[PDB]
């Protein structure tokens, strides 16, 4: 395989959004860990479907709406950062108030 | 157009190995039970005694075959081999123990051969 | 007897004439030239070349030249030529490069390589074998770097830092004699080649001197700690005394002066100036044109590298949380737009490809990626052909010419920058054996092992508890190199003269491996192998449209690169 | 007032006459003798025996017969015998085999076991005890597995090995004083007891000596690096001055010689005979005659271990890679079908069995598997109870007599084979206390404890987090005797007599105990615990049939084994 | 549990594995280490079903096809190796050009 | 995301969890590490549900049966204990003799 120190790490994320979105689908309010590792991987994994930057910020932002999340996770998380491999190399995504 | 990763091109024509060297070809046969495997870089008057050919021809010699290969007797085989020159300083130490020291000694060499039974001292 | 050149390549890797691609590039390089005797070539193994009495020798003990690790059949890429040889190393130093194995029987062996009972053996058949990385921008900020860096074959870090601290986060500094101090007790514990910048920021000596004598290797200069005339000045003025390199991020706000005052107060002493092109710091917007000088040692940081259709969307947002910007702030706004340029961004592509930027670095965790030094070199290096064409001095079809340019971007010239060039950034006789075996098919990509000192210190290797190295899951691990205090032996502490002279190793405990930084101060453009052009640069003030010797440098951005999603879980 | 037999042994493991089952084998061990007096049982928790005036001593100084640590109700499994005792420990040695306790109030307590003030208590109760194992054949390739190692109970490893360099990965060798000397310095750093070997060969004795000068605990002889009749015999002569072990794995290709020229080389000298069987190479058909001599010290590697259904299917392909062999080579079909042989490796079973074989070993990482030595030694001992029977010997309907014959092989023959069963490979009074707990659940599978030098340096533990230890997830992890300084403590780097007289530890500063090889000369199979028989051991060349003393040795491969998908995740 | 060193590592591949799988099915290409993965876990499966060494060399083979991968991927893979726990013990399987 | 040590740690059970009860869904009988493996995720899945102690208790008992796992495994297994967040805090959680 050759993975190198970051895709050993990231494994973990992905893992993280199997999860959390387990635990969403038997209809619990999802909390602070579980929403983070759900949009961070869903920006991983556009990025591996060949999705641009832009793109990516627009979608992040309505992968969890408020009535997912336990109360105050919306104002936990002021924003969502993720590298992944694009077509185009490794680039950065930021997502702003993903939870609105 | 379809890209192989790291694929070679390579250019035109053959390596000539051991260029320059003379070449000779004697008969060796297997007179063990069990198969006998010699590699490229093995002064080859040392090889193993049950092998029996012309010891004096293996004198300053090894094997004319690509570096790193080798070429196999099974038992009660016989089969001729070309051999090349030695190198270098023409110098062979251990081994059998049958040089150590320059090749050029034939006599001495051959001497030590026949007392430890190498077979084909003529 | 002839072996035709298909089986030849494939038992003892390519040789004279024979082409190799670079990873997933339309990269070739060719072989030049080849040191070995056809027929005598070394090898290891059961029933091979290097046995007692044949290719190895059974007379010598180790003094008498005999070597302790022989790498047989290595395709070298190397600003010094890309060529076949076999390399010998001793002391965990290259002593030999050419041909080794045993006087008694072979032709052709190079008197101090030989093959005896000391000898371990690497077989280099068939892989690619470059120098160690050179990164010279690296903040000291998550000591997990460290295995990022040596997964894509880098050897040394020249940097400043004490972890996550904000100071460090934007700034390649250890600041004072106790953090240097602090940080050099750290460095006993990283698998790799360090030196440590101190603060370049004061207006009388003393303050910054200090620094030096308290074992630092350089000084950064940067703009959040106030890139002004008096720092520069008395920075450039410690760094002639010490003979160590001086880095600088410029004043971007152009605060106390532009561009030309800056270079007023460098008044033509030599200068490192980091990521060049801009987006990572410096004069708005012309930053850029300290590339034609020839008291500039110009480098790019790695996020630029190359231009794609991703660039700037990334790099606009990157800036926004880096920098903690406001969209409603029609400032944060208007400060954005004059630094993110695509215009200085494009140019830089070319600017590499002609020579006028000389290094490549990370700018690992502020604004750069700790791997991808190696990695977004070639990939430049590729849009670049795809672009441009093969270029003028190219023969035969290769690309030898662009290789040796841009290999000489991120090993030899940010050695000779530093001033550890007599040490490191080569495959040369005389110089510490740290070298990169790679896979052409994972060239520039990720590195099979990572030799320190002579000694492997990194490796992409498989199940620990399997009969054999190889099954899965096959990974990049810490070796033996790392292990107890065999990492004080294989890893160098780049440090001033001063410090030495003063004895901060015995008095910090320092186990390493100490070495001199020296030669600093009497270097220019002209120095920087492959990689030397002077020329007027011209940066519009109103379009940001870059012209080099009257002339236009456009380009376009990419959809896709190589040595991307085809390598990459993530 | 009497305890019934099934309660006692559930509060303090089981009494004179009790049976416990081996894992999930068909094995069953006897409790032969218990030094206890019933009533007096050492025990310690709320409200019981060890406390202060009572079975804890609270008057004497430590100096005063007083242990640092007691084992409680240990059941022990050695070659000594098969028992139940409390075992004592001081200054990182066993000082004390017998009843622990307080001789103000108790009875039979043994004078030297005094629980006192200075006394931590381990409780054994339940569990089995072992030295820990002993791997003589290691290729130090990856630091990863030693921990591989320690998880199975191994305690001390000997090899050789500079990482997943080329000459490392076929052989046990760390060729010469150099990379000998960055060896014993990355030993610092490894949290096991190592031994190394040099290279055993060259025709001049001077470069093969200088290795045990440097350091080296024995030579290793290879067909790799030319295992020639001259290399056989300088590696014995420097053996012999020297007082090292050599071991061989001799010349597969019949190049300089057979079988009978190799022993001629040998001369009725000591040697150490690698993977004897021959899958693991060898003389081709007929290296297994070597384990019937006085003169030969016979082991097995662990793959061949035991001959089952999936073995030589797994053995011919694993060799296709390991030896990069081609298909469409006959030569290389015929050198395969010479070296993989049904054959042997049934006979090797039986060979077990009948103490002709005296060793187990892994072959770590080139052809062979870290972490199941142990493991393998009693998937044999089952397979052969199943196909052979209970041993004539086998008293009570017991298997204590092929416990003993199997234990033997990785614990103390080993150590005796190397020269070091003065410090380490079993569990007797004024011996390393590098000792193994297992669960009888997990015996020979997974290490409970394992402790080194008196302190604990690996364990089966839970969530570190959590309110106890035991809950999940329970996995292997090292524990404080392999942190900071400790670790230099509680680990030997055993060496030649003569690089500790030259004083080789001072000069590259090791902080490691010390251990002196010594006794390897003057040894033969005879001195082989439990497996000192020789005999005529024929192998019929066109068949490859094992006859021992003219009786035809033949066994089945196996479908199934215990110790196996019970136990492991993947 | 009592997880040994190489279960702890193992488990990675598995992860890496189901990763995979998902990617192939939302119509993705496979790249180099996604396909290694792929192949590896399936004959760890296989072995513990209790499959024979020689049902897995063949087995192997006939997992990703060309057209399930990347241009490249199938000349970058030239045999894929693994060690699992079989009703008899731990053995090496070994696939030689698993995709053709 | 914020992971601490247990949060890591704790990721690797549910991953075994998923790998046995894919194995169980072949039709394997489940081994000691896998039978483990699904019970402890079991009951921190119940906490992360706000399942009382006392229920967690009780439900442990009967996740799987003896015709469920291999010979031998029902009587390897004394107890299984997990610690996990409840809507209260951390809590032990202890299931004895699990598998009857
Ligand atoms: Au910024
Ligand atoms: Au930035
Ligand atoms: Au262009
Ligand atoms: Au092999
Ligand atoms: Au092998
Ligand atoms: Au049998
Ligand atoms: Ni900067
Ligand atoms: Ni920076
Ligand atoms: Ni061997
Ligand atoms: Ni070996
Ligand atoms: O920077
Ligand atoms: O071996």
């Amino acid at each position: 395989m050759h993975l190198n120190p970051a895709e050993k790490e990231k494994l973990q994320i992905f893992l993280a959004s199997e999860l959390a979105l387990k635990r969403k689908a038997r209809g619990l309010k999802l909390n602070y860990p579980e929403a983070v590792a759900i949009i961070t991987s869903f920006i991983m994994e556009g990025a591996r479907d060949g999705k641009t930057v832009a793109m990516l910020m627009e979608e992040g932002k309505h992968v969890l709406t408020r009535d997912d999340v336990m109360e105050g996770v919306p104002e936990m998380i002021d924003d969502i950062q993720a590298e992944a491999t694009f077509p185009d190399g490794t680039k950065l995504v930021t997502v702003h108030n993903p939870i609105s | 157009n379809y890209i192989v990763p790291g694929e070679y091109r390579v250019a035109e024509g053959e390596i000539e190995i051991n260029a320059g060297r003379e070449k000779t070809t004697i008969r060796v046969s297997n007179t063990g039970d069990r198969p006998i495997q010699v590699g490229s870089h093995i002064h080859f008057v040392e090889v193993n005694k049950e092998l029996l050919f012309d010891r004096a021809e293996g004198i300053g010699r090894r094997l004319n075959i690509p570096s790193g290969t080798a070429a196999r007797f099974e038992p009660g085989e016989e089969m001729e081999v070309e051999l090349t020159e030695l190198g270098g300083n023409r110098e062979v130490f251990g081994i059998s123990d049958l040089t150590n020291g320059s090749v050029d000694n034939k006599e001495l060499i051959l001497q030590r051969a026949k007392e430890l039974g190498y077979k084909g001292v003529e | 007897m002839k072996i035709n050149r298909q089986q030849y390549a494939e038992s003892y890797g390519p040789t004279v004439g024979d082409q190799v691609r670079l990873a997933d590039t339309d990269l070739w390089i060719e072989v030049e030239k080849d040191y070995t005797t056809y027929g005598d070539e070394a090898n290891f193994g059961g029933g091979k070349v290097l046995r007692e009495g044949m290719g190895e020798n059974g007379t010598y003990t180790r003094t008498e030249n005999v070597l302790d690790l022989l790498l047989t059949n290595a395709l070298i890429l190397d600003y010094t030529g890309i060529y076949k040889a076999d390399i010998g190393v001793k002391d965990g130093y290259i002593v030999g490069i050419g041909k080794g194995g045993n006087p008694d029987i072979m032709d052709g062996v190079t008197p101090n390589m030989i093959v005896g009972t000391a000898t371990e053996v690497i077989a280099a058949e068939g892989k690619i074998v470059t120098a160690g990385g050179i990164d010279t921008h690296v903040h000291f900020i998550n000591p997990d770097q460290v295995d990022v860096a040596l997964a894509n074959g880098i050897t040394t870090l020249f940097g400043g830092g004490t972890g996550p601290a904000e100071g460090s986060k934007a700034t390649t500094v250890t600041p004072g004699p106790w953090n240097i101090e602090k940080m050099l007790k750290s460095t006993e514990g990283l698998p790799i080649n360090v030196g440590i910048l101190g603060k370049g920021h004061g207006s009388s000596i003393a303050p910054i001197m200090e620094q030096i004598d308290a074992g630092a290797a350089g000084l950064k200069i940067h703009e959040d700690w106030g890139a002004t005339p008096a720092s520069i000045d008395r920075s450039l003025t410690v760094a002639d005394e010490a003979d160590v390199q001086v880095a600088i991020h410029s004043d971007t706000l152009n605060e106390a002066g532009f561009l030309e005052d800056t270079l007023r107060a460098i008044n033509g002493r030599v200068i490192h100036s980091f990521h060049v092109e801009g987006a990572g710091g410096g004069h708005a917007p012309d930053i850029m044109a300290m590339a034609g000088h020839p008291n500039v040692l110009p480098s790019s940081t790695n996020p630029t590298r190359p231009f794609t259709v991703n660039t700037i969307d990334e790099h606009l947002d990157m800036l926004m949380v880096c920098h903690h910007l406001k969209q409603n702030i029609p400032e944060d706004v208007a400060f954005a737009d004059s630094r993110i340029r695509p215009e200085t961004i494009a140019a830089e592509d070319i600017l590499h490809d002609l020579g006028i930027i000389s290094m490549m670095s990370t700018d690992a965790l502020a604004m750069g990626r700790a791997g991808e030094m190696v990695l977004r070199t070639w990939q430049t290096a590729d849009k670049m052909k795809k672009q441009r064409g093969p270029l003028a001095e190219e023969k035969n079809g290769s690309d030898n010419f662009r290789a040796k340019r841009y290999v000489s971007k991120y090993t030899i010239n940010p050695a000779i920058a530093q001033g550890i060039a007599h040490e490191v950034g080569s495959i040369e006789e005389g110089k510490f054996a740290d070298l990169v075996l790679w896979e052409p098919k994972f060239f520039g990509v990720k590195a099979d092992r990572v030799i320190k000192g002579g000694i492997i210190a990194y490796a992409q290797i498989g199940d620990p508890s399997a009969s054999i190295p190889t099954p899965q899951p096959v990974m990049g691990r810490r070796m033996y190199g790392t292990v107890g205090d065999l990492i004080h032996d294989t890893n160098i502490t780049f440090m001033s003269k001063s410090s030495i002279q003063q004895g901060v190793p015995a008095k910090l405990g320092l186990k390493r491996r100490i070495g001199t930084v020296k030669n600093c101060r009497n270097i220019g453009k002209k120095d920087m192998k492959w990689n030397d052009v002077t020329t007027d640069i011209d940066i519009n003030p109103e379009t940001y449209e870059v012209k080099v010797d009257g002339e236009v440098l456009t380009c376009e951005p990419v959809k896709e690169l190589p040595m991307a999603q085809r390598y990459f879980l993530f």
